[PDB]
């Protein structure tokens, strides 16, 4: 049996900071002992259709109602509500008709979060995309987009702290899949616009200041990822190719059922992922950087952009955790064991005391949201630390 | 203990008059003959361009 | 905004790595010690170690490799650092002139990468082929050391293991080859690579993998002619070469891990083993000659020699001496005998040398009321725990340290003047039946007593006992011991006042630890009232949750129970009793008050400035930091200005921003300086070790906090005016271009704030050596670094600065240390 209580960590921390190199993990660990132990459910929640938060955690983007208005929000931190629960010892906040729970999901999310700015990008008709948001390595700006028929398609970049649009290109005639970042990559300030219709890789360094500048513009292409600043994936159909656009040659083809094509996946799914650029100390996890990744994914492309949250909770090199609902709705809550006891830990649920269910935690805060849609119904709860003192 | 005899000397003097430093300041400017510089691609594109060959 | 001046006290101590080499020349035997950012370099004589130079590098040394390639007279020095500044030194030397030169410089750093759990690893090869880095998660870099060529390419090798606990290169191979123990679901094994330049590729091993034990951590290389490699885990030894496999279970090894190990004989058959306990071992490999003269292996036999410090590094010098290396105590100059002592113990100290880390807390008194600092320090870990008494003065004025050792592990201290004695929790281990494993000053007092409280394992677990100790201030000696529950932890420490009471108290905050929960879920604020040579308990409280930090606020008691800030009154019947309540935190660790001011930092929000309402009796969240840095430490230096220590070995000072128009932007502290210290802070505290007479008041720095870090260093930190930064900061520029660096590490990469998050180059801080380097370095490069510099001579009028002129500045300068 090994000394799990945080406190053994604590004084562990104060008289030896480990070998070289180790004091990430020497705090990383912690996470195993301060996680999301609560869930409020059912919380009141303003018409705006969340997304995610920013690669530093500050902030929290969402599209109104009227899908050509972008709300940013300010992260308050996941202590925002703690004077609120006090005496409600327990795991969960059950729905119920007293009067103190009410004004608890009445008062959560303007808790949890600030409203900051309500910035009007949209224009000639166009909306916003739901699900098109990507973040600039500084995190100082955000790119948002909005629009088999066709029809003139727009890309904004928008300053954060400020609120105020930088810049926008436009095209008249485009075809993009800007659900999921599909259709658009970052990289090291380096962003592609992936134009299907048009058969066309357009390519822009961002500034620090926030502006964009023409790089270059290059069986049919389905989708893209950017290996560098010097290489392109582009997918066929499949076939793949890695391709050089500075020196405009192909450097390799693959098809995809091939074998050495999968090696090479096993040995640099994390070089495809890019998981925490915005940094320059990396923590990823993938089957081509963690045991029991590997263990999963032998047991049983190309990658979206900033698909892979962050969030030391998710890390399979801490807590033990089924694969099959967060990498329709879960038919049974997610449990969270450590990985050195094998302890349970935190259980997760998104459902009430088929539906689509999503899953949002912070980059690096003991605290999530977890989303319930249906045809035409949204319910919202709030899993995070809690402690009755 | 037969395991002690014959430990490693290199001069019999040292340490033999035991009894129970300048911060160095660096000025003249001696260019390095080398430079330690890393493959600037990454062992994935490198391995690609290897297997290219 | 903020101008800060960050200067050092006390040079790190603690020992992190210990190499040997013929380094100075082909004749020299040096001994070089690697003190976190210092680099000493001692030559072996008849007299001991004589002290021949002392290099500061700009970054942590991680690796300390001395290898000789062909073609060298002697041996050249490689270094990787922290930030991963890699750097091949040589040492020329000109008869009176030693010239450290940088035969090759470089960074190494990948920006994609995890860093591994083990840390960074760098191993050279025998024949002096290449250097090997294991620095990520499945990379391996390969740095070739090639002559001809201009430029050291370094490229990765895909490491197909991904969790790797040791590596080393074998002898006898006529290619480069690795041999690694890396852990799986499987386990743990063994197993050997070959490294291909050209193809830059492992190719298969010599001999094949292995299970081994499930504690297996240790790699030793065995040169020729034995070949092979001997894998050193908690219960076994196993020695692996081709077929050949030999493997002991030495009952007297299991009780505790072997965390070092160094090579006595050059041809390996004898080896020095380090263990946690402190002990010492001699591991034995017993050589058997065939009939075709080739020796092979025939038994493994390991021996105790007695004990030793905690070892952190291990290293045979000559003639049966060994410099023990240790990081939680003093490092050690030993001798090994033929013949046992009286105490049946082969080992015999000769030398010690002083480490005053890690320093777990620290307090300023003025014990002899001169008006002088004295800084008494909970030092050390286990045995080697101690109080050390820090003074500045004459035996030129430096740091003279005195040593009261507890042999147990002292957690935190405070100062009672009026009962003239200290407080220090201390925590010692005892073996569930529970006995203590060796005498210690919780158990030698003059008198004790056991908890009474009735307010609330396996056989072989180790089970922490805790104890109150009031420790005289003359003789330091241990007038009483106060055990405290079963399970029980203290972890704050308080002296102070409470409420109309006119009594002195101590006051402590405990928790209830069990193994398996994650987080204590009751605790105990005790107050103690040590009178009459007895310590009575005054009062008790039990609150949910351990006591973290508590600071006497305004005649009350604040204390962090959990992620809760509570606020106690000392009523007529002398009990505590609840005020009001902040709750919004996630964990409460560190408490700073000044006036009505609360700062507090917490694990991962960074710091948070709060105030007490005295017409409300409630709390009040004045502002907060929104930038997440895991503190280690916080201070308030000003009304304005908040300093904070965070995890990565970095230094930052918040500002609360009066200058904002709304509401909502005072909500926030604004980072008004960063800094990259390279230590973690443990304690902050206001004072000084120097006079403060009257006419002290021409310095220009106002303040003065010293921080006491995990590696012995002590450092101070003041503000400066508008004026004098400016002045510094050119000073800063221009001494960046007259001093070179050894391994050409740039200062301002050295010192540029750098965390799991965010890069950004140093603002608001001065850095203090560097400064006070511009005092050392010769006339002509003074010349050149004062030339057609503007400086205000203090006639209201800005003049060509003179040599003089900054020098007397500089000297001014270094009077606040």
């Amino acid at each position: 049996i090994q000394n799990q209580n945080v406190i053994h960590r604590l004084e562990r921390r104060r008289i030896s900071s480990g070998k070289a190199g180790t004091h990430w993990h020497q705090v990383r660990v912690f996470h195993q002992n301060v996680f999301p132990n609560f869930t409020v459910v059912n919380v009141e929640k303003p018409p705006c259709f969340l997304r995610k938060f920013s690669p530093d955690g500050r902030y929290f983007i969402a599209f109104s109602s009227d899908q050509t208005s972008l709300e940013i929000y300010e992260y308050q931190g996941c202590q925002a509500a703690e004077d609120l629960l006090q005496g409600y010892e327990g795991e969960i906040l059950s729905n119920g008709n007293d009067q103190r729970s009410v004004n608890i999901r009445g008062r959560l999310f303007e808790r949890f979060f600030v409203l900051l700015h309500i910035t009007n990008v949209a224009a000639n008709g166009e909306h916003l995309n739901r699900e098109c948001s990507l973040f600039t390595d500084d995190c100082r700006c955000v790119i948002v987009g909005s629009a088999s028929p066709l029809e003139d398609y727009s890309l904004h970049i928008i300053d954060l702290h400020t609120g105020r649009l930088c810049d926008t290109r436009t095209f008249k005639c485009d075809k993009v899949v800007l659900s999921h970042n599909q259709g658009l990559y970052l990289y090291k300030n380096i962003l592609a616009i992936l134009s299907v219709q048009q058969q066309t890789i357009h390519v822009f360094q961002v500034t620090p200041e926030g502006t964009f500048i023409d790089v270059r513009t290059i069986l049919r292409m389905w989708k893209m990822q950017l290996l560098d600043e010097n290489h392109l994936f582009i997918k066929y159909t499949s076939f793949f190719v890695v391709y050089n656009m500075v020196t405009t040659e192909v450097i390799a083809v693959f098809e995809n059922t091939s074998d050495e094509l999968l090696e090479l996946f096993e040995n640099f799914c994390d070089l495809f992922r890019n998981a925490t650029l915005h940094s320059e100390v990396q923590f990823p996890c993938s089957a081509s950087s963690n045991n029991f990744a590997r263990q999963i994914q032998r047991r049983f492309l190309p990658i979206s952009a900033q698909s892979y949250s962050g969030s030391p909770y998710l890390d399979l090199s801490l807590f033990s955790y089924d694969d099959k609902w967060v990498s329709t709705c879960g038919d049974h809550p997610i449990r969270f064991y450590a990985r050195d006891s094998g302890l349970l830990k935190f259980e997760i649920q998104a459902g009430l005391l088929r539906r689509l269910v999503a899953f949002t935690f912070h980059p690096f805060e003991p605290f999530a949201i977890s989303v319930q849609r249906t045809n035409a119904e949204y319910v919202v709860n709030f899993h995070m630390r809690h402690c009755c003192t | 203990a037969d395991f002690l005899k014959g430990l490693p000397v290199y001069n019999k003097s040292n340490f033999s008059r035991f009894h129970a430093p300048s911060v160095y300041l660096p000025t003249r400017e001696y260019p390095s003959e080398q430079i330690i510089v890393t493959e600037k691609t990454n062992i994935l594109l490198r391995y690609l361009h290897q297997q290219w060959d | 905004q903020s101008y800060n001046y960050v200067v050092t006290a006390q040079k790190p101590t603690a020992v992190n790595g210990c190499v040997t080499g013929h380094f100075t020349s082909a004749e020299d035997l040096n001994l070089l010690i690697a003190k976190n950012t210092r680099l000493e370099i001692y030559v072996v004589t008849a007299e001991g170690l004589r002290p021949v130079k002392e290099v500061g590098m700009y970054g942590k040394i991680a690796v300390m490799e001395l290898f000789r390639p062909k073609g060298e007279s002697k041996d050249l020095l490689f270094i990787l650092t922290a930030k991963y500044n890699a750097c091949i030194l040589e040492y020329k030397q000109s008869g009176e002139s030693i010239d450290i030169i940088t035969r090759a410089h470089g960074n190494v750093q990948d920006r994609i990468g995890r860093p591994s759990e083990t840390g960074i690893i760098g191993i050279i090869d025998p024949e002096c082929r290449m250097i090997g880095l294991r620095l990520y998660d499945g990379l391996f870099k390969v740095i070739p050391l090639d002559r001809d060529n201009k430029e050291l390419k370094a490229f990765n090798i895909r490491l197909e293991e991904l969790h790797v606990i040791d590596v080393k290169f074998l002898y006898g191979c006529q290619a480069p080859t690795i041999c690694f123990v890396y852990q799986d679901p499987q386990g743990r094994h063994v197993k050997t690579y070959e490294v291909s330049l050209r193809e830059k590729e492992f190719n298969k091993g010599p001999w094949k993998q292995e299970n081994v034990e499930a504690e297996a951590s240790m790699v030793i290389a065995v040169p020729e002619p034995f070949g092979g490699a001997i894998i050193i885990g908690q219960e076994s030894i196993t020695y692996h070469n081709g077929d050949k496999y030999l493997a002991i279970a030495p009952p007297i090894i299991k009780q505790s891990t072997i965390v070092c190990h160094n090579r006595v004989d050059p041809n390996g058959s004898r080896y020095l083993l380090g263990d946690m306990e402190g002990r010492l071992f001699m591991l034995l490999l017993e050589k058997e000659e065939q009939m075709d003269g080739t020796v092979t292996l025939k038994d493994l036999r390991v021996e105790l020699l007695g004990e030793t410090s905690i070892a952190e590094c291990l290293t045979y010098l000559d003639n049966g001496v060994v410099f023990v290396g240790s990081r939680l105590g003093d490092s050690q100059l030993v001798k090994l005998n033929v013949d046992s002592n009286e105490q049946g113990s082969y080992v015999v100290a000769m030398e010690t040398f002083t480490n005053l880390g890690p320093i777990v807390d620290m307090c300023v008194v003025d014990l002899e009321r001169q008006g002088q600092g004295q800084l008494v320090t909970c030092s050390g870990a286990f045995k080697e725990g101690s109080l050390r008494i820090i003074r500045n003065g004459i035996g030129i004025q430096k740091l003279h340290i005195r040593t009261v050792p507890l042999y147990e592990s002292p957690r935190k201290i405070c100062y009672q003047e009026v009962s003239q004695c200290f407080g220090v929790l201390s925590s010692r281990i005892e073996v569930q039946d529970t006995t203590a494993l060796r005498p210690s000053a919780s158990t030698q007092a003059l008198s004790s007593s056991v908890s009474s409280s009735k307010l609330f394992t396996s056989f072989g677990e180790e089970v922490e006992v805790h104890n109150l100790l009031i420790i005289d201030q003359h003789t330091f000696e241990v007038l009483h011991a106060h055990q405290f529950l079963q399970n029980e932890y203290a972890l704050s420490l308080v002296s102070c006042k409470l409420g109309k009471d006119p009594n002195t108290y101590f006051i402590v905050g405990t928790a209830m630890v069990y193994p398996e929960e994650a987080e204590p879920k009751q605790g105990r604020i005790v107050v103690f009232q040590y009178s009459d040579g007895k310590l009575q308990t005054v009062a008790e409280k039990e609150v949910k949750g351990a006591v973290y930090s508590m600071v006497e606020f305004n005649g009350k008691l604040l204390a962090s129970i959990n992620s809760t800030v509570r606020l106690y009154e000392w009523t007529t019947e002398k009990e505590l009793r609840t005020e009001c309540n902040h709750y919004n935190n996630i964990m409460a660790l560190y408490l700073k008050t000044k006036g009505d001011f609360i700062l507090v930092g917490d694990l991962m929000r960074s710091v948070l400035l709060l105030a007490y309402k005295p017409m409300e009796g409630n709390f009040e969240e004045i502002a907060r930091d929104f930038n997440p840095n895991w503190m280690s430490a916080v201070e308030i230096l000003d009304d304005d200005n908040f300093l904070g220590a965070e995890n990565a070995f970095n230094l930052f000072v918040c500002q609360k921003d009066s200058a904002a128009t709304t509401d909502e932007e005072r909500q926030h502290l604004q980072e008004v300086g960063l800094f990259h210290l390279g230590e973690f802070v443990n304690v902050f505290c206001h004072g000084s070790l120097v006079m403060q007479n009257l006419g002290e008041t021409s310095t220009p720095t106002q303040g003065s906090v010293l921080f006491g870090t995990v590696n012995g260093m002590i450092g101070l930190v003041t503000s400066l005016s508008e004026s004098w930064y400016n002045l510094l900061l050119d000073m800063q520029n221009r001494l960046n271009k007259v001093i070179k660096s050894v391994g050409k590490i740039e200062h301002s990469f050295w010192r540029s704030f750098h965390t799991e998050r965010k890069t950004e180059p140093a603002t608001g801080f001065i850095d203090g050596d560097l400064i006070e380097s511009f005092l050392d370095i010769s006339r002509p490069k003074m010349q050149e670094v004062v030339a057609n510099l503007q400086y205000d001579d203090g006639s209201g009028m800005k003049r060509e600065a003179t040599a003089d002129d900054l020098i007397k500045v500089v000297e001014e300068l270094t009077r606040i240390h």
